[PDB]
RNA sequence: GGUUGCGGCCAUAUCUACCAGAAAGCACCGUUUCCCGUCCGAUCAACUGUAGUUAAGCUGGUAAGAGCCUGACCGAGUAGUGUAGUGGGUGACCAUACGCGAAACUCAGGUGCUGCAAUCU
RNA sequence: GCUUUUAGUGGGCCAUUUUUGGUAAGCAGAACUGGCGAUGCGGGAUGAACCGAACGUAGAGUUAAGGUGCCGGAAUACACG
């Protein structure tokens, strides 16, 4: 939807007389902005709870951080997405820098792979994996080898005019 | 001289049924909708298979028909006769029209021309409930129904006992105790609410301590 | 050819809402009602005499005229691009008292003591009614209501 | 100003003294390509809380 | 702030009061539109394009 | 030489060109269809509190 | 508190099967001259409260009672539905955004309340 | 708020949604709203109705819908597939 927020919403359903302080549900909400991320939270709590935006308060929305936003991690991510003519989950695997950098790039892989858009797809859970051997996929798989290298080949260089007068040259 | 079902395929009437107004009707084309083995037990047959519609649409009675042969030829000459139950969880009750023909549009009320069953997103068709040993089989035998269907099938295993509607666990639990009784082709379930005289009267395996 | 006589269209509206069919109760002929009075229209459809017409079912006007078995009410009716006024003379077992006024004059007792009480006590008395005005700030404890963590839930049959 | 954003008991007869405020167009642009959704689905229209802001003082 | 930070130090939310104003910004043009929002909106004084006013959060706005 | 029927199409714009109107209600309304016997009788209570209260500047 | 007369709301009051009812009242009950009505003093009319009785009516209680009433983050914020998009899909249709929002189901509780007058261990 | 007087009109059509007959139709007929007729402008190459926006004569700025390889004003932009 765009560079992504992961946004705690903490709310409530609205205190009567038989019940003053109710259970204070929480979720973690990935959005671009508080006013999208206040929306998908009442969306989901409206999935579970007999509650809406009405008989219900935002008590808390708190942008939360990631704690190691340097360290390269393995992280494992289940979705239930919506195709043309069913509702499925997956389970996908992305190795990223942060639980944002993982969901921005589930968005664009979710929507090249199957067609899913932001509507369609119900994040789950976005765990990360710590232990090497627990990862299930091949296309992470092949980045924890020992001593990774490769080369870049045909490498292209952009032009800043629009003749050049040598010929191009593509080593690396 | 029958019209193909594309003419037909859409929920585009109102439900027009067989009442006192229409009275004039053809007579449906499957008539028996129970086959198998239909007089056996619950116990007998714990694994249940639905095809569930997906498309909201009709499906001609001449198509229930021919789905109904097809599923029933395929089980029976694979597992036998008595393997399973299928039981068609559609009526075709919906009554169409044809207006058959100097006179162009004008007075262009038809006459009934054949039955449709109205079925909805998400509604069952076929209901065939078997042994679990069975299960492939019975696949099969909904796959084939699935050719004989306008829109597009999806065949589902429930995750129910055979014909009942509580969970494999469930029913296991009410059977391990005394709740379950027997009947024809169904089950009687306990009620904590009634007369407690005739609560005992039905179900004495109950009341005692365990099964 | 095309039917519009004077009880057309009215199946369901002059039925007798199921299981209290039969005879009225007698408290409907024993409201008082007086030049002036606000009353809602509701046929009775065991009363086939002094019926309203089909338009009327539901529309609420003022009494008029007060006569033996019946009084006559004063109905506004929307034709063409005016209101104009109708005169209903409508038996009473057709007819109720409005409880919207009873709002009004409940409310008037009401405002006209609260501005007496506030005259000897500290006017500024602010006895209009306000509309629901949006939620003061507050503090929500988190002790023993520590927040559970609810995640979206998979796809599941269940059929 | 103080019985705009305080709002005041005279907040009625303040704010129709008040002409209706002939904004322009925003001079960064919409921020969108497609105005006509709402703000949650990548619009303009709807509650665009304290991102009204960022609209005004464009459009003023 | 200080209410946010003493929740916070607390083991509390200060939850915020509810905006009591908001500001319109009147975003379509004239034409194509039903009536009921049409009445609304020559009611809030909003008669053309990129026009805004100041409005009293109630509940009959 | 088939055609239209009836529509109802402009004509609720129509009827708001000149804005539907509401009746002017007015303080003594018009005593026609009163009951003849309170009628009467009215005729008589305005007329001997008329005379009464000319009777108060004799 | 019981009971009667007149009621109000018209099942939380109805229905089915049993158990209890001190007092008063009510009732069943005794008689057929008169007024009155009957194929028939059974209904109805009249006479006495005398010969008897709580057996029935009536009132209350019991029943994992049927029915009905109420409530619920039970089902379910489901189905449906107002508004919106140069959203998805060949279509059938379906997601999403701002809103409103059931019914069945399930569980739990309940099983008449009250006005005016009179009377009662 | 009220009144008088008079013109033209009394062939309509389309779009979203609801909806009837029909296998359907750029079909026939309804309901509500918005348009075209009666209306030019920017976009959809082109088109009565769609999208955007309604118009005195001009200047500057900003945008809408739509677009930015070239015709053609404007990134042979960046990012993941």
């Amino acid at each position: 939807m765009a560079h992504f927020k992961e946004y705690q919403v903490i709310g409530r359903r609205l205190p009567t007389e038989s019940v003053p302080e109710p259970k204070l549900f929480r979720m973690r909400i990935f959005a671009s902005n508080e006013v999208i991320a206040k929306s998908r939270y009442w969306y989901f709590l409206q999935k579970l709870h007999k509650v809406k935006k009405a008989s219900g308060e935002i008590v808390s929305i708190n942008q939360i951080n990631e704690a190691h936003p340097t360290k390269v991690k393995n992280f494992g991510v289940w979705v239930r997405y919506d195709s043309r003519s069913g509702t499925h989950n997956m389970y996908k695997e992305i190795r990223d820098v942060s639980r944002v950098a993982a969901v921005e790039t589930l968005y664009q892989d979710m929507a090249a792979r199957h067609r899913a858009r932001f509507r369609s797809i119900h994040i789950l859970k976005v765990a990360e994996i710590e232990k090497t051997a627990d990862v299930k996929r091949q296309y992470v798989k092949q980045f924890l080898t020992k001593d990774l290298k490769f080369p870049l080949p045909h490498r292209v260089q952009k032009s800043t005019k629009t003749f050049s007068y040598k010929r191009p040259s593509t080593f690396y | 001289a029958r019209r193909p079902a594309r003419c037909y395929r859409y929920q585009k009437n109102k439900p027009y049924p067989k009442s006192r107004y229409n009275r004039a009707v053809p007579d449906s084309k499957i008539r028996i909708y129970d086959l198998g083995k239909k007089k056996a037990t619950v116990d007998e047959f714990p694994l249940c298979v639905h095809l569930v519609s997906n498309e909201l649409e009709q499906l001609s009675s001449e198509a229930l028909e021919a789905a109904r042969i097809c599923a029933n030829k395929y089980m029976t000459t694979v597992s036998g006769r008595d393997a399973f139950h299928l039981r068609v969880r559609v009526h075709p009750f919906h009554v169409l029209r044809i207006n058959k023909m100097q006179q162009g549009m004008r007075g262009a009320w038809g006459k009934p021309h054949g039955l449709a069953a109205r079925v909805d997103i998400g509604q069952i068709i076929f209901s065939v409930r078997t042994k679990d040993s069975n299960k492939d089989v019975v696949v099969e035998g909904l796959r084939r129904a699935r050719y004989k269907f306008p829109g597009q099938q999806k065949i589902i295993l429930s995750k129910k006992w055979g014909f009942t509607n509580l969970d494999r666990p469930e029913y296991l639990k009410k059977r391990e105790a005394g709740e379950v009784k027997d009947d024809g082709a169904f089950v009687k379930f306990l009620s904590k609410k009634g007369s407690l005289e005739n609560n005992i009267r039905e179900f004495p395996e109950y009341f005692a301590a365990q099964a | 050819g095309k039917s519009h006589g004077y009880r057309s269209r009215t199946r369901y509206m002059f039925q007798r809402d199921f299981r209290k069919h039969g005879a009225v109760h007698l408290s409907t002929y024993l409201k008082v009602y007086k030049v002036g009075d606000i009353v809602d229209i509701k046929a009775n459809g065991s009363i086939q005499k002094g019926m309203p017409h089909k338009f009327y079912q539901g529309k609420t006007g003022v009494v008029y005229n007060v006569t033996k078995s019946s009084v006559g009410v004063i109905i506004n009716k929307m034709v063409g691009n005016r209101y104009l006024e109708k005169r209903l003379n409508l038996r009473v077992e057709h007819i109720k008292h409005s409880k919207c006024r009873q709002e009004f004059l409940e409310r008037v007792k009401a405002n006209a003591a609260k501005r007496a009480e506030a005259k000897a006590q500290g006017v500024a008395v602010q006895l209009k009614r306000q509309p629901a005005q949006p939620r003061e700030s507050r503090i929500v404890s988190t002790e023993g209501n520590v927040p559970q963590t609810l995640a979206p839930v998979p796809y599941e049959t269940f059929i | 100003i103080h019985e705009i954003i305080t709002v005041g008991p005279h907040f009625k007869q303040a704010n129709n003294f008040l002409w209706p405020f002939k904004l322009s167009n925003p001079s960064g642009g919409w921020g969108v390509p497609r105005k006509f959704k709402h703000f949650i689905q990548g619009g303009s229209f709807g509650n665009r809380e304290e991102f009204i802001n960022k609209l005004v003082k464009s459009m003023n | 702030i200080q209410a946010k930070r003493d929740a916070k130090a607390a083991g509390s939310y200060y939850v915020e009061a509810q905006h009591k104003l908001v500001f319109v910004v009147r975003i379509k043009g004239i034409n194509k539109i039903p009536p009921k929002p049409r009445k609304v909106l020559q009611l809030l004084r909003l008669t053309r394009i990129n026009s805004g006013t100041f409005v009293k959060v109630t509940k009959a706005t | 030489a088939k055609s239209k029927n009836h529509t109802a199409h402009n004509q609720t714009r129509k009827a708001h060109r000149n804005g539907i109107k509401k009746p002017k209600t007015y303080k003594y309304p018009s005593l026609k269809g009163v009951d003849p016997k309170f009628r009467r009788n009215h005729k008589h209570a305005l007329h001997g509190t008329a005379k009464a209260l000319a009777a108060a500047k004799k």
